[PDB]
């Protein structure tokens, strides 16, 4: 399930999510990563474990705070 | 069946295990059938020997790799900016990007910049050119066969040692203190001044050049009548430059103290002149046991007379217990070898003593955490010699009432006061960090716990540092330890004033609580391992622990369960701990060097306080180049250090598969696959001559055990050795 | 030391002018950042913490470390005590599972005269049992 | 991917020798002799 | 003794029953009289009919025939306390295993022998320090 | 095979030998305790180890043990 | 897996043309792609009464509503 | 109720409680004196 | 100022006579 929820996480965030321009132009949140960088081992490490992690580690001093002493508590 | 030769019991089960157990009881010597007690020692002495020469053929390739596939001539013209090479690359599964990538410092053919010592040694020891250091790899393969010649000779009937002779402990105490401590760092002394301290002064010495030049022009009669500031006549100034002649005033014994200015290093003369100050004590205390001459000392009249009223029988009956057994002897050599192992390598980043590499800092980094891993593994061995001392070669009849059967005495109260002190620590340092990174994460660091570790400060305050005010012992100029007119007074204070080196880094606020987790792991690997060697013998679950031997499973699921009952597996637990406490050591290390390096102090003294600025600036940022090592984009050189990281992670998750499931699943399964072979049409052709099971208990704990450690060793040697390489190459 | 006190600090001044109201009082950071002004910091503007054992900075470690060795020891001597007077009274396994609530309330109550009782099982060897009538485990 | 060393034709016949020819005889000698009798 | 007298019992074979070692190094059978037609799981997997009278069952280990023996000699109201545990080389002999005395082991009875019983406590176990080089074991010796 | 060695602690309480299924151990007649029997094991060829003597044994630290020796075909329990 | 490992290996080899993306060797899941065809011409032919698809995650256009994407199709 | 003085007496209820009291006191005296690194 | 080729093959016959010396000190450790 951890494999599961992975590749769900990535490929909405990669392929799916993302903001709309009035043109009528797709921007995704991770600029469409899961189509050649989703198929490594380091590619799911770096792209995706490592850029994204960074969201729960810059985060102190704000309201997403107590996740950040949930991720070193999960540890 | 003839596999395994020496064991009668593993060659007559048809299983698959008897492979694996006749490779894991190749070397326990002791449980061999057929082998008395003097075939043992014949034994061990010729494997000794091998040994030697497998470590002489190791130290050969290296020199021959530097001569042949290594740009060593082309580091000595400038060593502060190319980079050496350890060999070349060879296989045939490279593309274009990974040639374009690896043809690193200067050289067409795809090569591996080293990171072990070996270049700043081979130039701080005095070799120019390829071709010398050819000629030692040349020597060492000669020196090589001679030992395995010796290996040889030394199994025949003729040239056999008795007995009492490997029993003849005072007669080789003395010359491994005078004849082989003392005489070769005599004769290393000699090198440095010949040759080693020479080539520092620009004139080539070789070995058809040492024989017409002295080292110093007075001669050596000075030595012979007295005299000898002669020999510390003129040292090499401020202004030197290694390797040529300019300011460097031609004296052999110079005691400076502190540091070469321009290569960041100890002086030359001075570890000449150390070397031949420790060769002459290490002469001179060769001469203390008694051999065939009478005058000297026996080891027996000195321990039986150290007895005691608190002690108890003192140190009687003691001699015998070391020398007749060997598992003693082998954990008092890898105790001190560990501790000495770790002495190297907290005196060889503090206190380098090799040309330029206080600049070069991925081969101190490397070095530093070789060793420290090194000394760890020696410590735990050391500790399970111990135990298994205390399985086989403990007799409470012979050893009544000495140290040591009063240290099994109150084992209790050991283990239990070790006990005491992992939860003092360990709740306190944990309460620390917790208390600590809530804090910050509540964006109050001022609430942070941050303790002043003043007696490490003290000990900088008394070796010279006077940055924090301290005026004790050594600090205050006008005090009695510091006018005594010594000659290491002025170049070791500014040394240790010098806010550039790594010698008595400037210790802050975190460092407090990760000395305290340090002592932490040393408190806790200590406390399984003499629980493992003290309830060796038995307790209140099995007292027949000698009987059973040193590892053994269990012994079934009665009296409880006693699942890792035997000393073997508190060798286990403590192995983990022994990686854990080196990670948490070597994380410390290279995140304040990382600090120092490059300049940003700041960064470790406001961050390491909690454990996300440890999560966040060293295992987060610094990683950030490591990973990178192969893009969709492109490739660059740290591409092999990103492969071996992942490499590391798959072996360190391996090991978990053989550690948390156990053996009973793995033979069920193994069952329907023998079932699927004998059922399968065209596989009844090939059938197996040894019955396939699963791997025993303990044989699948060491297997996981050795993915642990491997994987563990790979992927921090890929990251400690990369970001490093990345952020200063 | 030299470490700069907090009342002169120029990191710690520029720090305490934005620290963050932690309860519900408004001007609790103000109140804190003239509370920890008689502290030292070092070149961060974090209040260190000299535990040395002088006693000009007692208030950093003395003053809290006995406190604690006061509340400690009354657990441990409710703790002790408490199971002294239940090694008999018909069946102590039901009264270590069950508490006798009564009798540990007596012994959380009258728990504070912990170290001179501290000194008296010592003396009078009730304390310490000897080294022989312990159940030890086997050499 | 080429030597600029000396003896370059080396190692072009060393690393498949100790990568296939001696791994390859050394399984097939202990293979020979683990299961003999 | 040396000759099985049974039938088989209706059971519709299954995977977990005699591999390649029966007919190569040795196989096990028992052999007992039953009351009725009744039911009886049997440790190969699976359940199987008991036909009536003196039957016989090939199985592969000594402890799937002793599972087995336990399972008659218990999980039944007419306890079928009268099975014997033969052993079948595929030379063709046949070693009478169990139960060989003639009494069952858990009850005593005159005739047996105390092998493998020592005369002191664990405590009073030698060292292995005296018998360091002898080859023997702590325990034996 | 393994070596099961019964010592002279043991009551002859027979828990040891009904708990064994593979028919090891049997009660032999002695003069030593109350029940005046004490188990032992002839057949100790077919003892896999399975130390399910070494849990019903009312003794201070049982007086029946089953010492892990050499393994065979029928001490490795392989249908095979 | 060792397909992740064999494409990792090409990577950090310097050779993508070797490993198992889409310019390289490609492994194209077509069995899920045509039932996302399937379900793309499902409105109109075998479900009439239909206007939309069951989901915009099969093949369609992109929702937009707030000036974020709530699904867009999952090639 | 002469189970119900007995349930409420077992030790989890018992510790509960007493976890209950020492989290309450710590609390109030970290709200009515917050942040107090030292004496 | 680099190696030779014959200073490689050198290299390697003198090394040839370690390996002949441990497959004695192997063979004799075996017996
Ligand atoms: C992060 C993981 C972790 C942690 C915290 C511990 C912690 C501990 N191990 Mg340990 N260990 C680990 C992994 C870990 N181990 C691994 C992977 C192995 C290899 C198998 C071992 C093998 C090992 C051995 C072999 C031994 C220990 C021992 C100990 C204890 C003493 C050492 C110490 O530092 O004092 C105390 C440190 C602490 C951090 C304790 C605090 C724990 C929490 C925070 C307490 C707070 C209460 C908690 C919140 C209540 C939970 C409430 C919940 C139900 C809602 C300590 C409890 C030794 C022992 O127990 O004897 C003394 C011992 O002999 N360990
Ligand atoms: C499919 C992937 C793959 C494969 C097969 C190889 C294969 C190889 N690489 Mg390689 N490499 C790879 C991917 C791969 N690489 C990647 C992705 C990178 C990152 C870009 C690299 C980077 C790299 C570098 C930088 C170097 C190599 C080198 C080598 C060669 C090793 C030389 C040798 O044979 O020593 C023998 C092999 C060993 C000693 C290792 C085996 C250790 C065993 C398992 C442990 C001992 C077992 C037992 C106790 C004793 C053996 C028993 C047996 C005798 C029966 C070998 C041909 C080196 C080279 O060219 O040679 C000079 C080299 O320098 N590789
Ligand atoms: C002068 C006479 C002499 C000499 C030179 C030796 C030498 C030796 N004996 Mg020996 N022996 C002697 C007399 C002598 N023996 C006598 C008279 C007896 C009579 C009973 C014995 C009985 C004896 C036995 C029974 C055994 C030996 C063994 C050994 C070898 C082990 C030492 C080793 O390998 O590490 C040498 C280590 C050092 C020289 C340095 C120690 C580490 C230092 C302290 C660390 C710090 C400095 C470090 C060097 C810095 C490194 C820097 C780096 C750049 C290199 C060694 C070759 C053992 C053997 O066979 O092993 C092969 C063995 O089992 N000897
Ligand atoms: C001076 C060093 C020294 C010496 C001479 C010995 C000598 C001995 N030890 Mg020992 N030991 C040492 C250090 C040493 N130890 C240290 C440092 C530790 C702690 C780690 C131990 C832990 C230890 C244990 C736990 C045991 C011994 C035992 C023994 C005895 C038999 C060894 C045997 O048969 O192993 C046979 C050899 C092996 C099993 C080889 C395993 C090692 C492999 C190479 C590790 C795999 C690494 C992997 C291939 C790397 C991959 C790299 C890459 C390919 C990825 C023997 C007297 C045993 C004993 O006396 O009781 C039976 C025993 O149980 N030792
Ligand atoms: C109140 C009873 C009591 C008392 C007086 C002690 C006393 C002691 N314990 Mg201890 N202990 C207790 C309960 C108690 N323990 C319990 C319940 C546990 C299980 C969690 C432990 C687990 C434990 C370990 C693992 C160790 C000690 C050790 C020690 C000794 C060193 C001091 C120490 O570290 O304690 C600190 C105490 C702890 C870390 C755990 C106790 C924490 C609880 C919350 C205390 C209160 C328990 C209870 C609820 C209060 C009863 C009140 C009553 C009215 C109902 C000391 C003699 C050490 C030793 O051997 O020293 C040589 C050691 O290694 N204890
Ligand atoms: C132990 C030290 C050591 C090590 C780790 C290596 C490692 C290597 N050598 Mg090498 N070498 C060594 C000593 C060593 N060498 C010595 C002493 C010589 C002089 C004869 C050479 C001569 C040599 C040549 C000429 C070449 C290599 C090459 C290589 C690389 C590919 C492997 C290969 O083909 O080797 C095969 C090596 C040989 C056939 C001869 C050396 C054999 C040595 C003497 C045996 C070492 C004993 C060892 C300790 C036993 C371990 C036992 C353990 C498993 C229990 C690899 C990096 C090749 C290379 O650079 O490719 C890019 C290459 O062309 N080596
Ligand atoms: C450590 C040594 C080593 C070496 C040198 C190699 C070398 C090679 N591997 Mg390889 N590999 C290794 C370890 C090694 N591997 C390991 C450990 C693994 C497991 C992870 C793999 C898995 C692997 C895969 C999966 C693949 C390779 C492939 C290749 C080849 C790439 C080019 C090619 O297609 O060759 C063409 C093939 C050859 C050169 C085969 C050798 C045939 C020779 C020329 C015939 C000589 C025989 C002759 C008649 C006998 C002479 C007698 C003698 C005494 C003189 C190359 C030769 C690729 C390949 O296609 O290889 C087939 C490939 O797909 N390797
Ligand atoms: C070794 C353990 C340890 C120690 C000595 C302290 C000590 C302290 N903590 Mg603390 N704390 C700890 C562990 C520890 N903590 C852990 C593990 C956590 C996480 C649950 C916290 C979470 C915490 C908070 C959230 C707060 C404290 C605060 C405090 C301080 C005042 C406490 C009070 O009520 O007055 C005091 C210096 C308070 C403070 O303001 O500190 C100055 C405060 O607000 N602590
Ligand atoms: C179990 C066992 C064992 C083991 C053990 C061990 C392993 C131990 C270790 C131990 C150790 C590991 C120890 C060490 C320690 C040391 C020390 C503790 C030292 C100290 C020193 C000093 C104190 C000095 C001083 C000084 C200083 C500090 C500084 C300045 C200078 C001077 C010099 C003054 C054995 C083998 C016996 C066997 C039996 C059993
Ligand atoms: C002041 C100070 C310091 C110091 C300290 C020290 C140095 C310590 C030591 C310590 C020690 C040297 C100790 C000893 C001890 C011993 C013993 C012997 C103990 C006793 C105990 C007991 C006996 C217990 C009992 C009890 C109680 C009391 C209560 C509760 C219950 C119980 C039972 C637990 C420092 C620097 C840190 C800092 C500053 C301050
Ligand atoms: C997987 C697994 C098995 C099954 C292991 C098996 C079937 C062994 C299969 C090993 C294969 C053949 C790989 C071996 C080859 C390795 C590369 C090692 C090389 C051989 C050495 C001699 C060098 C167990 O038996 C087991 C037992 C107890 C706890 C955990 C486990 C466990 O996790």
């Amino acid at each position: 399930l951890s494999v599961v929820i992975f590749h769900f996480s990535w490929k909405m965030q990669s392929d799916v999510w993302g903001t709309v321009s009035p043109d009528g132009s797709v921007t995704h949140v991770t600029l469409g990563n899961f189509a050649q960088s989703a198929i490594t081992i380091n590619g799911w490490l770096r792209d995706f474990l490592w850029a994204q992690a960074a969201n729960v580690i810059n985060s102190y001093g704000s309201a997403l705070s107590a996740y950040g002493i949930m991720f070193l508590a999960g540890h | 069946t003839k596999f395994p030769k020496f064991s009668q019991d593993l060659a007559q089960d048809p299983t698959t295990r008897r492979i694996w157990y006749g490779i894991a009881t190749a070397h326990d010597f002791e449980t061999h059938d057929g082998m008395t007690e003097e075939n043992l020692y014949q034994k061990i002495f010729a494997s000794h020997f091998g040994h030697i020469a497998i470590i002489f053929l190791w130290t050969s390739g290296t020199l021959f790799h530097v001569a042949w596939q290594g740009n060593f001539e082309q580091w000595i013209k400038d060593p502060l900016n190319i980079r050496p090479i350890a060999h070349a690359i060879w296989d045939p599964h490279f593309g274009e990007g990974a040639v374009n990538a690896f043809t690193q410092a200067g050289a067409s053919n795809p090569v591996n910049i080293a990171y072990s010592g070996v270049y700043h040694w081979f130039y701080t020891i005095g070799m120019t050119t390829n071709q010398e250091l050819y000629s030692g790899a040349v020597f060492l393969l000669v020196l090589a066969s001679l030992f395995l010649f010796a290996g040889w000779l030394h199994l025949q009937p003729k040239f056999r040692p008795s007995l009492a002779w490997f029993k003849n402990a005072e007669s080789r105490l003395n010359h491994h203190l005078a004849g082989l401590f003392g005489v070769s760092s005599l004769a290393w002394a000699g090198h440095l001044v010949h040759v080693a301290i020479p080539e520092a002064r620009g004139q080539h010495v070789g070995w058809d050049n040492f024989l017409s030049t002295p080292p110093h022009p007075a001669g050596l009669m000075p030595f012979f009548t007295g005299n000898w500031g002669v020999y510390a006549a003129d040292p090499d100034t401020a202004g030197h430059i290694f390797g040529t002649s300019e300011g460097a005033g031609t004296a052999i014994l110079t005691f400076l103290g502190g540091f070469h200015p321009q290569t960041e290093s100890l002086w030359l003369t001075d570890i000449a002149h150390h070397h031949l100050a420790i060769a002459v004590i290490f002469i001179i205390a060769g001469h203390m046991y008694r051999t065939n001459w009478g005058i000297g000392h026996s080891i027996k009249e000195i321990l039986n007379a150290h007895k005691g009223p608190l002690t108890g029988a003192g140190h009687t009956n003691l001699y015998d217990t070391i020398n007749n057994s060997l598992h003693f002897q082998l954990g008092l050599a890898l105790a001190s070898l560990g501790v000495i192992t770790s002495l190297v390598a907290q005196h060889m980043y503090s206190l380098p003593s090799y040309a330029f590499i206080a600049q070069d800092h991925t081969t101190q980094a490397a070095l530093y955490t070789h060793h420290q891993y090194i000394a760890g593994f020696l410590m735990v061995g050391a500790f399970a010699h111990g135990a298994i001392f205390f399985v086989r070669d403990y007799d409470p009849v012979a050893n009544k009432d000495n140290v040591l059967a009063r240290m099994l005495e109150h084992k209790e109260a050991l283990i239990s006061h070790l006990s005491w002190v992992s939860l003092f620590l360990g709740f306190h340092t944990l309460g620390l960090y917790v208390h600590n990174d809530v804090v910050v994460a509540f964006g109050t660091p001022e609430k942070q716990i941050l303790i002043e570790p003043v007696f490490a400060q003290w000990i900088q305050a008394t070796s010279g540092k006077a940055l924090y005010g301290f005026d004790v012992l050594l600090s205050n100029p006008d005090s009695i330890a510091s006018t005594t007119g010594a000659a290491w007074l002025p170049g070791w204070l500014d040394a240790i004033n010098s806010g550039t080196n790594s010698l008595f880094l400037t210790i802050g606020p975190g460092d407090f609580l990760v000395h305290h987790a340090i002592a932490l792991g040393l408190h806790t690997t200590a406390l399984i391992l003499i629980k493992g060697a003290l309830d060796a013998r038995g307790s209140k679950l099995m007292p027949d622990k000698k009987d059973f031997g040193y590892s053994f499973p269990c012994d079934g699921p009665g009296r409880g369960g006693t699942c890792d009952i035997s000393a073997w597996d508190a060798f286990y637990l403590a192995m983990f701990w022994m990686l854990n406490t080196l990670g948490w050591l070597t994380f410390y290390w290279h995140w304040k060097h990382l600090g120092v390096w490059s300049g940003n102090v700041a960064q470790f003294n406001e961050n390491s306080t909690y454990l996300m600025g440890w999560f966040r600036d060293y295992l987060w940022a610094n990683s950030a180049q490591l990973i990178n090592g192969y893009n969709p984009y492109g490739v660059n050189n740290l591409s092999v250090w990103a492969w071996m990281f992942l490499f590391g992670h798959l072996v360190w998750a391996t090991g978990f598969m053989f550690l948390i499931s156990w053996r009973g699943y793995w033979q069920e399964l193994i069952e329907t696959i023998v079932w699927a072979h004998e059922r399968t049409p065209l596989a009844n052709l090939v059938r197996w001559k040894d019955k396939p099971v699963a791997l025993s208990i303990v044989q699948a704990r060491l297997v996981g055990l050795a993915h642990f450690t491997v994987g563990y060793v790979l992927t921090y040697a890929a990251f400690l050795i990369a970001s490093t390489a990345g952020k200063f190459g | 030391a030299n470490l700069t006190p907090c009342s002169e600090n120029p990191a710690y001044l520029a720090k305490s002018k934005n620290f963050l109201n932690t309860t519900n009082d408004p001007n609790s950071g103000k109140i804190r950042a003239e509370r920890y002004a008689s502290a030292l910091c070092g070149p961060e503007g974090y209040p260190h913490l000299i535990v040395d054992g002088r006693f000009t900075h007692a208030g950093d470690f003395l003053i809290p470390s006995i406190l604690f060795l006061y509340i400690a020891g009354w657990i441990g001597w409710v703790g002790r005590s408490y199971l002294i007077e239940i090694r008999e009274s018909k069946n102590p396994e039901m009264q270590e599972v069950v508490i006798n609530v009564p009798l540990a309330i007596k012994k959380m109550l009258g728990g504070f005269l912990w170290p001179l009782a501290a000194v008296g099982e010592y003396t009078s060897g009730k304390l310490v049992m000897k080294d022989s009538e312990i159940p030890t485990s086997p050499r | 991917m080429d030597g600029s060393y000396a003896a370059s034709y080396l190692p072009w016949i060393l690393i498949p020798m100790v990568g296939w020819l001696f791994p390859a005889v050394t399984m097939g000698l202990l293979f020979i002799h683990i299961e003999s009798e | 003794m040396t000759e099985l007298s049974g039938q088989p019992p209706k059971f519709g074979g299954s995977t977990g029953g005699l591999l390649s070692k029966a007919n190569r190094e040795e196989k096990y059978a028992i052999t007992w009289t039953s009351a009725s037609e009744q039911v009886f799981e049997m440790p190969t997997g699976g359940a199987a009919i008991m036909n009536e009278g003196e039957n016989l069952l090939y199985l592969a280990r000594k402890e799937q025939c002793l599972a087995l023996g336990t399972q008659l000699r218990t999980k039944f109201k007419p306890k079928i306390q009268d099975y014997k545990i033969y052993r079948v080389y595929p030379s063709g002999e046949v070693q009478y295993l169990h139960p060989a005395d003639g009494v069952f082991p858990e009850k005593v009875n005159e005739g047996r022998e105390a092998q493998g019983t020592k005369t002191r406590r664990i405590g009073q176990n030698p060292e292995p320090v005296t018998i360091k080089f002898s080859g023997k074991a702590p325990y034996e010796v | 095979s393994h070596s099961v060695k019964i010592y002279d602690t043991c009551i002859g309480c027979t828990q040891c030998v009904r708990a064994c299924p593979l028919d090891v151990l049997e009660m032999v007649p002695w003069d030593g305790c109350k029940a005046a029997q004490i188990a032992s094991s002839p057949r100790t060829e077919d003892c896999v180890g399975c130390k399910r003597c070494e849990t019903a044994c009312p003794t201070d630290f049982l007086s029946i043990r089953v010492y892990l020796g050499a393994e065979t075909t029928r001490s490795m329990g392989l249908a095979y | 897996f060792g397909l992740y490992i064999h494409n990792d290996t090409m990577r950090a080899l310097g050779r993508p043309q070797d490993m198992f993306s889409d310019t390289a060797i490609q492994l194209q899941p077509i069995f899920a792609q045509w039932v996302q065809h399937l379900h793309t011409l499902a409105p109109g032919a075998t479900a009439p009464n239909a206007l939309a698809t069951a989901s915009y995650a099969f093949g369609g256009e992109t929702i937009a509503v707030a000036g974020k994407v709530a699904m867009m199709p999952i090639t | 109720m002469d189970g119900l003085k007995s349930f409420l007496s077992t030790a989890p209820v018992m510790i509960m409680a007493l976890l209950t009291f020492t989290a309450g006191i710590l609390i109030e005296f970290n709200r009515f004196y917050p942040d107090l690194l030292f004496h | 100022m680099a190696l030779s080729d014959t200073q490689i093959l050198a290299a390697l016959v003198v090394a040839l006579l370690p390996a002949f010396l441990a497959f004695r000190l192997s063979t004799e450790l075996y017996k």
